[PDB]
């Protein structure tokens, strides 16, 4: 790939055989940087890795509420305890053919369109006082996210081959602008005090809230088709004894799904602009002297 | 920079579109340069004018992108006879030093006026200089475009004779000099000396002799 | 309010320091913006460059290494310093005032803005040329007159663009129409004023023209009658 700048995404050229096996054309296209690497010459970050699977530009990543059923001669058991931690006896069973509806949001850092708590926030564990063991977080009360890419770009077909037809990135209409996404200061902040409250019930001690120590180190989900990496640093930045948080989101177009046996896939990209409004409900966090 | 010539009637409504269309979000400065003089600020902003600048002048804003940025001129004069310029400002684009290419906006339909030749015989001390100089002063025609013609007693001369191009004046009339310059030998050696400056379809003559 | 006045040699020898001035009235050096502005004939309205009330350089790339925008704020005077100067740089200098605008279109923090500057006030503009030739006082030669009659001021050959012509220091201003000059072949330039007169005040209401030639440091006077 032979790539430009443009102010971030590359502008890169590249030959190209077609739907006739030996005649070639220079297409050009755009690719974030996340999705290039240099040798300038460059080339996608997988061509070392993996081979690439463009994903179908009409099946949809939307979350859809899945229940989950027991076989006939089988049972599934609720818990309509509303202070249930993730152990032990529950003096509220009910039995069910089938789970509630479930929505299969792949997210990280940050749990979205995920059912909410009763009565209070619970916090969940395995031995909370291993610190190797993720804490699983449920809020009572969502707080309001909102993200959207600004960016005006348009979809190039690209014949490479009998049927092949690869959606490529060109061109952004009008202003160039940042990935980026919204969330309440106020909100996320009687919110972050209640997830604080319950901090005290399992533990003494003054609360620090820090970074992370791009799939894992950033808020990664799906916003409209394309998956996004926001930088949560805004986010847990606080001790505890009008204004929106923004946070910076990178984009993606190539994603190594779950596993790394060796099979990636293309996000085909979406046309105009993108703007999500989700549901933060939960919480994944990580705690490591005197505090 | 090169011109792009515009055609209007006096009174109606102009419609500069400006030559550089905005690739971002725009913020467009329009000049009023009249040649060989002090440009005037129309619009800084999209579509804000300063003190002292018509209501007729208007510019487009940049709500929806998409909307080029055209200037309006509405109920157009004779003075309104100028070059404009479009200096495009866009976030695509880096920094705009260069203004815009040149829009000469030419008023069509304006009264016909003749012109005022008037023609002075050589200066006494010029002609004690041993130098002589007719001037045949052309002003106030429209539209400006006039031939001289130069006639000593009733043969044409073409010798020795300047002509200024056309220039305007304030009330938006023209005006040419015509400086014909003699021996002083050859000023005296010939009963008259004519000026004829037809203007338009028609000449006019003005004729003056060593006495 | 502001207004501004250029000054300058009106003609430079090739390849020299095309030195300049620019005095504004009524208003502070240290707190406006200040844009150089030049136009030849034939070429469009050229952006120089521009001063900030930061005293802050920024030219024109089409001027390689040359312009030098210069500010001394004891007075309200900055100045304009091209060299290396040739045929091309002949133009009319304007100073004018240039203001800053800040047309944000996404987010202040992320840096979605770009600034614009926009000239509201201009100087008059001083004209200048550049050639070889010498300067060159003019001789100016009167034009007697023949109810309305028209006498006027003949101002010979001159060099360079312009000259100023008043009637009785400033006092006849009705009537006057000072013409366009000519360049000659000869390579100097020739002017010729006329007022239209009373044919009452022809005997006798006095009657001088004040002729002005900046390059020659002269100032000559003549008077008309029949
Ligand atoms: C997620 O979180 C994000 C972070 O919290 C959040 O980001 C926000 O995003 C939005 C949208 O993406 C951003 O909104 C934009 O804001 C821009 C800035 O607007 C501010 O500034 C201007 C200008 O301020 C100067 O002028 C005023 C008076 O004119 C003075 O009073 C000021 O003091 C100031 O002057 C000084 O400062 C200058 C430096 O800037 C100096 O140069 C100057 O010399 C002085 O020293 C103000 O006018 C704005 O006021 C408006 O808002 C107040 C509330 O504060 C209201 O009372 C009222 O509604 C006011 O109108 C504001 O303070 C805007 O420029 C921008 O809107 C323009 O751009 C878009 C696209 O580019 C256009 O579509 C739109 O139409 C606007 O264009 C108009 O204006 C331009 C420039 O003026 C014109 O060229 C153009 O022709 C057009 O004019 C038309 O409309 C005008 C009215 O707007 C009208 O006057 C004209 O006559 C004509 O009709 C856009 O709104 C926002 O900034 C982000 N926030 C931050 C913190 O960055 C995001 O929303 C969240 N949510 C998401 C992502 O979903
Ligand atoms: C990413 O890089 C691409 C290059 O690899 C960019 O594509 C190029 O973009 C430029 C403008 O930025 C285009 O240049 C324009 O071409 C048009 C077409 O006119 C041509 O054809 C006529 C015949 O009628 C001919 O007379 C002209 O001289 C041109 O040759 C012109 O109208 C413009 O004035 C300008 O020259 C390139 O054509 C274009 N190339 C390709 C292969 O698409 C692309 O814009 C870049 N995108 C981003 C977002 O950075
Ligand atoms: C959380 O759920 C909302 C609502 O179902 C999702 O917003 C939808 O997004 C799709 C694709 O972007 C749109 O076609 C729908 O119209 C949206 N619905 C509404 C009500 O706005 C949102 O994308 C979900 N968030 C995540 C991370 O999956
Ligand atoms: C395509 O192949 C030709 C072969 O001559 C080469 O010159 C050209 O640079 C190639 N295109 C790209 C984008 O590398
Ligand atoms: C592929 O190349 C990248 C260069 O960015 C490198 O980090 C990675 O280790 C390489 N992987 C393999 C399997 O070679
Ligand atoms: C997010 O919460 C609001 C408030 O209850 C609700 O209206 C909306 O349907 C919720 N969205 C999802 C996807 O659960
Ligand atoms: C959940 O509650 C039971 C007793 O009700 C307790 O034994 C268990 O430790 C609790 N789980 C956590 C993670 O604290
Ligand atoms: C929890 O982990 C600590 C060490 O991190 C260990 O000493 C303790 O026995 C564990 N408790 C349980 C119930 O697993
Ligand atoms: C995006 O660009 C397309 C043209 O490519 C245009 O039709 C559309 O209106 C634009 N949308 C926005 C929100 O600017
Ligand atoms: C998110 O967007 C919704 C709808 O656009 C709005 O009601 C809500 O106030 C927004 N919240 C934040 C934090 O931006
Ligand atoms: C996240 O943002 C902070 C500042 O807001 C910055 O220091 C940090 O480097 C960012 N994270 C990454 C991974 O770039
Ligand atoms: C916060 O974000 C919402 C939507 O994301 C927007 O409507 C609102 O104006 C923003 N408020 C501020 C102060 O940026």
């Amino acid at each position: 790939l032979n790539c430009n700048n443009v102010n971030e995404m590359k502008n890169c050229s590249f030959n190209v055989t077609t739907s006739i096996r030996d005649k070639i054309k220079k297409e050009y296209a755009l690719f974030y940087k996340l999705d290039v690497v240099p040798l300038t010459n460059y080339r996608l970050i997988n061509c070392n890795t993996s081979v690439i699977t463009q994903a179908c530009p009409k099946v949809s990543f939307e979350p859809i509420p899945i229940h989950y059923c027991a076989p006939a001669g089988f049972a599934i058991l609720k818990c309509n305890s509303k202070t249930f931690n993730g152990s032990g006896p529950c003096t509220n069973v009910s039995t069910v053919q089938c789970t509630h509806g479930i929505r299969p949001v792949v997210s990280t850092q940050l749990l979205l369109n995920g059912s909410l708590a009763e009565e209070e926030i619970v916090i969940r564990s395995e031995n909370i006082t291993d610190n190797a063991k993720t804490i699983i977080v449920q809020l009572n009360e969502a707080v309001e996210i909102n993200c959207t890419r600004p960016n005006n770009n348009t979809r190039k077909s690209i014949h490479i081959g009998p049927g092949r037809a690869f959606y490529a990135t060109g061109d952004i209409i009008g202003n160039i602008r940042q990935a980026h996404c919204n969330i309440s200061k106020a909100r996320w902040n009687e919110t972050l005090g209640q997830i604080v409250a319950k901090l005290e019930e399992q533990f003494p001690k003054t609360i620090i809230f820090n970074h992370s120590s791009p799939e894992i180190v950033t808020h990664s989900f799906n916003c409209g088709g394309e998956f996004f990496y926001c930088n949560t640093t805004p986010l847990f930045n606080s001790t505890w004894n009008e204004q929106n948080i923004t946070l910076q989101c990178r984009i993606k177009q190539i994603i190594n799904m779950w596993q790394g046996v060796g099979k990636a896939m293309y996000a085909p990209p979406i046309r105009g602009q993108i703007r999500c409004s989700s549901n933060i409900t939960g919480l994944l966090l990580t705690r490591d002297n005197g505090t | 920079s090169y011109v792009r010539p515009l055609s209007v009637a006096l009174g109606e409504t102009a419609s500069i579109s400006c030559g550089r269309q905005a690739l971002g979000s725009r913020a467009v400065q329009w000049y009023q340069h009249r040649p060989g003089q002090a440009p005037i600020l129309l619009i800084y902003n999209n579509q804000d004018r300063p003190s002292g600048i018509p209501e007729r002048f208007s510019g487009t804003p940049d709500i929806n992108f998409g909307t080029r940025a055209t200037l309006t001129i509405s109920g157009v004069e004779a003075g309104d006879e100028a070059d404009y310029y479009c200096h495009m400002w866009d976030s695509r684009s880096g920094f705009s030093w260069s203004f815009g290419g040149a829009t000469r906006l030419t008023v069509l339909g304006q009264p016909k006026a003749a012109p005022s030749v008037t023609l002075f015989p050589p200066s006494s001390e010029e002609l004690q200089a041993n130098k002589a100089t007719l001037v045949c002063l052309i002003s106030d025609f429209y539209p400006g475009a006039v031939t001289v013609a130069w006639k000593a007693d009733s043969s044409p001369v073409k010798a020795g004779v300047e002509t200024t191009t056309p220039s305007k004046q304030s009330n938006n009339k023209y005006a040419a000099s015509s400086y014909l310059s003699l021996t002083p030998m050859q000023w005296k050696m010939h009963k008259s000396y004519s000026c004829q400056v037809t203007h338009e379809g028609s000449t006019v003559e003005k004729t003056v002799a060593p006495t | 309010q502001v207004q501004l006045q250029e000054s300058g040699p009106g003609l430079v020898k090739p390849s020299e320091t095309l030195s300049l001035t620019c005095t504004v009235s009524g208003g502070s050096i240290s707190n406006y913006y200040w844009s150089w502005i030049r136009q030849s004939p034939g070429k469009g309205l050229e952006w120089i460059g521009y001063i900030s009330d930061s005293e802050s350089t920024n030219y024109n790339p089409s001027l390689k290494s040359r312009v030098i925008i210069s500010v001394d704020t004891s007075k309200n005077q900055l100045s304009l310093k091209l060299n290396s100067v040739t045929a091309a740089d002949s133009a009319i200098y304007y100073c004018a005032r240039a203001q800053q605008g800040k047309r944000i279109y996404g987010m202040v923090s992320f840096g979605e803005f770009f600034y614009y500057y926009y000239m509201d006030v201009w100087g008059k503009g001083t004209t200048v040329t550049v050639s070889s030739a010498s300067t060159k006082g003019p001789s100016v030669f009167p034009l007697a007159p023949s109810g309305t009659a028209a006498l006027g001021c003949l101002v010979k050959d001159y060099f360079p663009e312009p000259v100023t012509v008043s009637w009785n220091s400033g006092a006849l201003t009705s009537g006057v129409h000072t013409f366009p000059a000519v360049l000659q072949s000869s390579g100097l330039y020739s002017l010729s004023s006329v007022v239209t007169v009373p044919s009452s005040s022809l005997g006798t209401q006095t009657y001088i023209c004040n002729v002005n030639h900046k390059p020659s440091n002269t100032k000559v006077d003549k008077k008309v009658e029949p």
